[PDB]
């Protein structure tokens, strides 16, 4: 019969002291007393059971069912123990569970002296709750509750609030009603009765009061209204570093009504860095992870950044620390290219030079980014390759805006190999080499530049090829060596030793159009 | 050939090949544009024999003389009644670009499938064959200087190409856009003749004795009995008018004047927009009634209210001879109420007479009384009284109730803010060597949107006697600051929501006549939901969060005293949808489920399939589909289930108007082409399926085609078909789009329904592109739009359309790239969506030629800059060829020489009466040769090669961007690329998740052709209002 029970959670008035937020208490920051009770048990049985279990007389406690209101608040409500005493709790709660009840008792130090629970007239009495705001410490102090006739005038309650809050008597007080979060309404007329003074008067409403004192204009929150405003927009954001995997991040309390500059300043303070050396990423919203990067000029608030989180979900925000100022970082051009290492292996790299810089600046960035040879030259170069053929070398003075935006154009950066750094210009010649299976169109493999001497024993070139490649010493044999020019190719016998530059240079004074190149045939 | 002469021989072969390609391409179709010609030329593969890389616009612009001569020679040999092949818009544009003189040499060649038929139903064929009767009823000489004109002896070989071109230009231009053309005056306002009848006497007694001089009767004798409800023909004073027919709504004897009778005039179809196309025996109701004497009674006429059948939905397709029974057409008859101010056809009003006015009620009288009482601004409820003013709680105006607390629209001149608000170089003479074309540079603005306020009190000033003066009502209004009007000024509104408002404390006093509408202004925190839902919840909804202090120029919290059904979706058939802009707009309106669609173009059908998984698309011509439906089949060739009778509920579409694109008076050839076009097929579709709602969209010139004949014939078909029809012109940019494209819209509602009103403008637009009026038969027709160059929301600019897109360079083809940034404006925020981690799609731009790339790289970034700022600087291109400097070899009298004394002419044509000198033309230059060659004749070609303005807008729809096209500027405002496919889609307002298909050009065409969904949504909302009303009626 588990479906026949319900959890009844009792909260006492001692839990009201110290609460700094809206309404009576924080749902998370509170200790309940939970009761597992049969749905068909009567309420009277429950009032008896609680009074006996917690050690009170049944006529010394009052039950105030915790009832939710339309405005989104949750306040104590009225329950009649006598008239309604024979009805079951499951019908009284209207299908609610857990069921919270405020227990109003007499102060045991004022109850041991003989006082009892005052009577309450539903038509003419009201239960007012009193809070005191202290601007100097910026905090709330719970000042208990009071029974008061609806028709009573505020002026007759002023002495009570004063001596009930520990104020010297006849102290001028500023009164507000905390109607709901972000709604604190000042009471302008103290000479009118409570009915007229308080719109939609219900049991459980709370009037906050503070001293009327000039010192408040030195406080950054002179009144309780501004206090509840700043509290309404306060939110705890968890900042996480995108570089650190699964970084739990640190939590900073900020205001929703905050722009980019203030947030960046705060985070930079809690990180001991210059605000400009940080780039932020909004969360992808449903998944947890870095989303769209934020520009430095973003004209928004924190709510826009946290808007796709549920109020239950943790609101995370990613970031990364920069080595350079955020504006220059936003004006960097993503340049994807291929880096050739000491092992003759291709690596994918992405650099962010200034969009207006030159090739020189790119090479300088790569030098700051990479390591050089053991004792090689230490000078790098930039090749432009199309169809696995080098279609150009870019001089370090070329403009970055002058480079082929086409996807067929591949930019390689490579350390000049030792036997290619300084060669002999009128004897040795660098020839372009590429692979191909069967016909010459389907190229593949890693193309390369090969040195060639003068009148050189073509089988020297084949033992050089074998020395470079280094596969087993048979599979080299199926390479078919050809000379390709404008699509034509003539195959050359390896043991004939036919070599000289003239059959590799184009016609006299010719550069602009394709130079003869070496072609290799085998299958991949 | 010899190596020295090899380039010249190659050029000659290139000339031959380009001429051949142009002539076959023009054989293929005769409606292509200049961009289509450029694409066809570029896509052509150069021959193996000729050593040419690829033909580009430079090749065409340098061979224009030869190719145009060859094309003119082609059509100069065989002459027919069909339009000559060189009058095609593409080729006319090409001739206008390069200074080619027409009509010389030619004839150098040395002696060298069916009309089809639209599957029109019986009714539409009847209407068109009926109008076939009147289409047979039937300055700018030859130039005399060109060779053909100078040749001795219009003749087929003597057709002056210049004359034909001027005639074609007149055909394309609107003749004529005269604003006044005064608004039509009231009809039947002239005097009427008096008739000599023998004897006239009452029958019976006075039916109603009002106690005044008026004693009402029922039966009169003028040699013929007349009762209440009988219709009388009256012959007016001869003013080229036919006999008038009016219903006698009341007859009475006056003790002071003679024998009286009140006549509610009918109106013949010839007097309406229907013109001569109307049936002579058909009439319409109007709001024109008048009391006269029975002395002008001429004769008795019998009219029939041809009410629609109870089974009207299924009456389509039936032979009208079967339903012709009986005694028709023999006597006059009426079926539709007509409003001439807005050209609206409605069902007859259902106002009902009261018992006291039963024998006197005039529907015109009741409607006029209701209209007069509704328009008068009156106050409703008194609240409190002062010595000088009296306070009220509510007021009414134009059928709208304003209480205290509702947001109110006010005209921009109603009041001014307390902020200072609007708070108030020249380069040196540029180097004419480095900027040799700056001299050609030289030597209305969009109004502010509606002011928005909040009522604090309604009061009336006490008169001298002390009684409140109800003639004038005063409003006290708390002003709301838009972010635009804040001290931050215009740059503040780049990222602010189009809806955001700032609460103020300054108060203004306005006259209640200045009120233009009610809008709901509300707080942000007191909202019971996210502000996005409230913004999208309903029209005219504004939200404010923080108040603005003018004196401190600061933002604070607003003071406390500032804080306060769904019908089934219609099944839709979308004809000629394309990529589905209209369907997407209706879906966003939440009123339509498009269950079918017709599109012959394969990529558009593929896009429709991708975007609408739950729909069937018939990629066959609509005539075959309609014929199959009539014949009774249930599956097509591929087995897709065709819709049948009653399935279609809303029929929407826009048919191409290529066949009848001319604007001269109709011709037998043109009318024969029209008679079997696609619009007649779409009308036949509406006839057969009898949809509840019918929507025709087209370009603006659809209204004035063939002297408004297409519009008149379509309206006649709709009226005969039993519908309620209206037409209007909508400016797209007023409905949340950064683009000026006027569209003609025809709306039709089934009998028993409510005819939808045209949507009101939302975003204020420049008045130069808001001429929504129409001229038909020397009459000015306006839509029911009441907002004239004003609106609630600010304008949408390019900066709000394409700013956030990541920078890409020319030739980009990466379909899937990352956004790399949060949206920076309201328009892009709405277009992207709510979930935020997508991949930006189709952000690609055309890979232009190297010369074009260099030219459009060297164009400066200053606003409004175009080719006139191009520097004549020798620049290496990407491919390696040389762009030589442009040389000046002549002097032009009309413009004079430069300050440095350098020549400014480019060709011998600058001198009057001098033919263009061959071999004086230059090509492959940074500054194009044709632009200074022919600037003087085309207003210096202003706007060519230009860039978009960050505060401006697109010139028109961009179907295929080209710098030298007529689609306006196409260069990106900052980057050196043309507008991308995604940028063009953003211009039309397409959601970023909308999927396209095909290559880049097909995607561009799909984006260009489709209707902007924000425009479709605004129309879709208006249709939903009438959906509500018809359902609301049920009680
Ligand atoms: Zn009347
Ligand atoms: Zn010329």
């Amino acid at each position: 019969e588990a479906h026949l029970y319900m959890q009844v959670q009792i909260v006492a008035e001692d839990q009201f002291c110290g609460h700094q937020g809206n309404d009576m208490y924080d749902e998370e920051k509170v200790k309940y007393t939970v009761f597992k009770v049969l749905k068909n048990s009567s309420l009277a049985e429950f009032v008896q059971s609680l009074s006996q279990t917690m050690g009170f007389p049944q006529d010394q406690i009052r039950l105030w069912p915790m009832q939710a209101r339309s405005n989104g608040t949750k306040r104590p409500a009225m329950l009649d123990n006598e008239a309604d005493g024979n009805k079951t709790m499951i019908e009284l709660s209207d299908n609610e569970n857990p069921w919270t009840i405020f227990l109003e008792t007499v102060d045991p130090e004022l109850a041991a002296s003989g006082a009892t629970l005052p009577k309450f007239d539903k038509d003419h009495d009201v239960m007012l709750f009193l809070k005191m705001y202290d601007p100097k410490t910026r905090s709330l102090n719970y000042c208990g509750h009071i029974y008061t006739p609806i028709s009573c005038k505020i002026r007759d309650l002023l002495p009570v609030m004063c001596d009930r809050a520990g104020f010297i008597q006849d102290t001028s007080l500023i009164l507000y009603e905390e109607v709901k979060p972000n709604l604190t309404e000042r009471i302008q007329d103290y000479d009118v009765s409570l009915d007229k003074a308080l719109d939609e008067l219900m049991d459980g409403d709370i009037i906050v009061f503070q001293k009327d004192d000039p010192e408040n204009d030195n406080s950054e929150l002179p009144t309780a209204k501004e206090y509840f405003r700043d509290l309404y927009h306060r939110v705890d954001v968890i900042f996480c570093d995108k570089t650190i995997p699964n970084d739990p991040g640190f939590v900073v309390t900020l205001s929703n009504r905050m722009n980019y500059f203030q947030v960046a300043k705060t985070v930079a303070q809690r990180l001991n860095t210059d605000p400009m050396l940080l780039q932020f990423f909004k969360s992808q919203g449903y998944r947890d992870g870095p989303g769209n990067p934020l520009r430095h000029n973003y004209e928004g608030t924190l709510r826009d950044l946290l808007q796709f989180f549920k109020p239950r979900q943790p609101k995370k925000l990613y970031y990364q620390q920069l080595k350079m100022k955020i504006t220059d970082f936003e004006n960097r051009r993503s340049f994807k290219c291929i880096w050739l290492n000491s092992q003759f292996r291709e690596e994918e790299i992405t650099l962010y030079p200034d969009k207006h810089g030159c090739v020189r600046d790119l090479l300088e960035e790569c030098k700051k980014a990479v390591e050089l040879g053991e004792k090689a030259s230490g000078k790098l170069r930039l090749l432009e390759i199309v169809s696995y053929k080098i279609i150009g070398v870019h001089q370090e003075d070329e403009l970055l805006e002058c480079l082929s935006p086409a996807t067929s154009r591949t930019f390689r950066i490579e350390e000049i190999p030792l036997d290619q750094v300084d060669i002999d210009k009128e004897n040795e010649m660098l020839v372009t080499v590429a692979h191909f299976h069967k016909e010459v169109f389907g190229t593949f493999g890693i193309p390369f530049l090969l040195r060639i001497h003068q009148g050189e024993h073509f089988r020297e070139v084949m033992k050089r090829i074998q020395s470079l490649l280094d596969i087993q010493e048979k599979e080299f044999e199926k390479f078919k060596f050809a000379i390709v020019m404008m699509g034509r190719h003539q195959y050359i016998n390896e043991d004939e030793y036919e070599v000289n530059l003239k059959d590799f240079e184009p016609q006299p004074g010719n550069m602009s159009h394709p130079r003869p190149w070496l072609g290799l045939d085998h299958f991949n | 050939p010899s190596p020295e002469y090899a380039p010249i021989f190659g050029l000659m072969q290139e000339k031959i090949y380009i001429s051949k390609i142009v002539v076959e391409f023009l054989q293929s179709n005769s409606d292509s544009t200049y961009e289509d010609l450029i694409n066809k030329i570029e896509t052509t593969v150069p021959p193996s024999g000729l050593n040419l890389n690829r033909f580009t616009e430079d090749s065409l612009l340098r061979h224009a003389q030869f190719v145009v001569e060859q094309v003119e020679s082609y059509d100069e040999a065989g002459d027919s009644d069909e339009q000559p092949i060189f009058l095609t818009p593409c080729m006319r544009d090409l001739i206008k670009l390069a200074g080619v003189t027409l009509g010389q040499r030619r004839a150098q060649a040395r002696r060298q499938r069916g009309p089809t038929k639209a599957t029109t139903t019986k009714l539409v064929y009847q209407i068109f064959d009926t109008f076939f009767a009147e289409q047979i009823e039937k300055k700018r000489r030859r130039c005399g200087v060109c060779e053909v004109c100078q040749q001795p002896e219009a003749c087929q070989e003597r057709r002056c190409p210049n004359m034909a071109m001027k005639e074609a230009d007149d055909d394309e231009e609107v003749d004529d856009n005269i604003p006044e053309m005064p608004s039509p005056k009231k009809m039947h306002q002239g005097k009427k003749k008096k008739q000599n009848k023998n004897r006239i006497s009452w029958v019976g007694e006075a039916v109603k004795t009002d106690g005044k001089k008026s004693y009402y009767k029922k039966v009169c004798i003028d040699a013929e009995t007349l009762e209440v409800g009988d219709c009388v023909s009256v012959i007016p004073d001869d003013s080229s008018k036919p006999l008038y027919l009016a219903r006698v709504t009341a007859l009475w004897e006056d003790s002071s004047n003679g024998q009286m009778f009140h006549a509610h005039w009918f109106c013949a179809g010839t007097d309406t927009v229907l013109g001569a196309t109307s049936d002579p025996l058909e009439l319409f109701l109007v709001d024109e009634c008048e009391d006269m004497q029975l002395s002008y009674i001429h004769s008795k006429v019998k009219v029939i209210y041809k009410a629609p059948s109870e089974n009207w939905a299924m009456e389509g397709g039936m032979d009208p001879e079967s339903l012709l029974e009986g005694d028709d057409g023999k006597t006059y008859f009426y079926q539709l109420w007509y409003d001439q101010d807005y050209a609206r056809f409605e069902s007859p009003p259902k106002t009902q007479p009261t018992e006291d006015n039963k024998f006197k009620f005039c529907v015109s009288c009741a409607r006029l009384a209701e209209m007069r009482q509704k328009e008068i601004p009156r106050v409703l409820e008194q609240l409190e009284d002062l010595d000088s003013r009296v306070l009220y709680y509510s007021a009414t105006k134009n059928g709208i109730l304003y209480r205290v607390g509702d947001g109110v629209y006010l005209p921009p001149e109603a009041f001014t803010f307390n902020i200072k608000l609007s708070s108030p170089p020249r380069k040196e003479p540029v180097d004419e060597d480095l900027y040799p074309e700056h001299y050609r540079k030289y030597s209305l603005d969009a109004p502010e949107p509606y002011r928005i306020g909040r009522i604090k009190e309604i009061f009336c000033p006490k008169k001298s006697n002390g009684r409140p003066n109800e003639t004038d009502i005063k409003i006290r209004v708390n002003k709301f600051y838009r972010p635009e009007n804040t001290h931050k000024s215009t740059p503040a509104s780049y990222h602010a929501d189009i809806n955001l408002l700032y609460w103020s404390d300054e108060e203004a006093v306005v006259d209640f006549k200045a009120v233009q509408g009610r809008c709901t202004v509300e707080y942000g925190e007191d909202l019971p939901e996210c502000v996005q839902v409230y913004s999208m919840g309903g029209p005219n909804r504004f939200y404010f969060l923080e108040a603005y202090n003018a004196k401190s120029k600061s933002f604070e919290d607003p003071p406390n005293h500032a804080r306060s059904i769904k019908l089934p979706k219609l099944r839709t058939l979308d004809v000629f949808s394309g990529c589905g802009g209209l369907s997407e707009g209706f879906h966003q309106a939440g009123i339509s489920d498009t269950l079918w669609a017709i599109e012959m173009w394969d990529p558009a059908a593929q896009a429709f399939r991708l975007n609408n998984p739950g729909s069937t698309v018939f990629t066959e011509d609509c005539n075959i589909l309609l014929k199959l439906v009539m014949a009774g089949e249930t599956t097509n060739s591929r087995g897709q289930r065709l819709p049948q009778k009653g399935d279609v509920e809303m029929l929407c579409g826009g048919p191409p108007c290529q066949g009848f694109s001319g604007m001269n008076r109709f011709n037998s050839r043109t009318y024969s082409k029209f008679k079997n076009s696609l619009v007649v097929s779409f009308l036949s579709y509406c006839d057969y399926y009898r949809p509840r709602f019918f929507l025709l969209e087209n370009v603006r010139n659809f209204v004035s085609f063939k002297r408004s004949m297409v519009l008149k014939l379509t309206l006649r078909c709709l009226v005969r078909m039993g519908y309620q029809c209206t037409f209007g012109v909508l400016q797209a940019g007023q409905y949340g789009v950064a683009q000026t494209r006027r569209r003609a819209i025809i709306l039709a509602a089934a009998p028993g329904e409510k005819l939808p009103l045209f949507p009101e403008p939302l975003h204020v637009f420049a008045p130069r592109a808001c001429q929504l009026s129409v001229v038909v038969d020397d009459k000015k027709f306006v839509s029911n739009i009441t907002r004239l160059s004003s609106g609630p929301f600010r304008t949408i600019t390019v900066r709000d359309t394409m700013s956030d897109l990541p920078e890409v360079r020319n030739g980009a083809s990466a379909l899937e790239i990352s956004y790399n940034g949060e949206p920076q404006s309201w328009f892009q925020r709405q277009l992207r969506g709510a979930q935020y981690q997508p991949i930006l799609r189709d952000h690609i731009c055309k890979d232009m030629s190297a010369l074009v790339a260099a030219r459009m790289r060297h164009i400066p970034l200053a606003p409004g800059s175009d080719w006139r700022d191009l520097p004549n600087i020798e620049v290496r291109l990407s491919d390696g060829t040389m762009a030589r400097k442009l040389r000046y070899t002549h002097h032009d009298r009309k413009n004079g020489r430069s300050s440095s004394g350098a020549l400014r002419g480019v060709c011998s044509c600058v001198e009057a009466g001098k033919a263009c000198d061959p071999a004086a033309r230059q090509f492959n230059t940074l500054i194009p040769w044709c632009l200074p060659h022919t600037g003087n004749r085309h207003n210096h070609w202003a706007g060519l090669y230009g860039r978009l303005e960050w505060d401006g807008f697109f010139s028109t729809t961009v179907t295929n961007p080209e710098p030298m096209g007529k689609q306006g500027r196409v260069l990106h405002p900052e980057q050196h690329r043309v507008v991308s496919v995604r940028e063009c889609a953003r211009s039309q307002g397409f959601p970023d998740t909308y999927r396209l298909f095909g290559n880049i050009l097909d995607k561009h065409r799909q984006v260009g052709n489709a209707v902007p969904p924000p425009l479709a949504k605004a129309i879709g909302l208006e249709i939903k209002l009438c959906m509500l009303a018809k359902a609301r009626e049920s009680a």
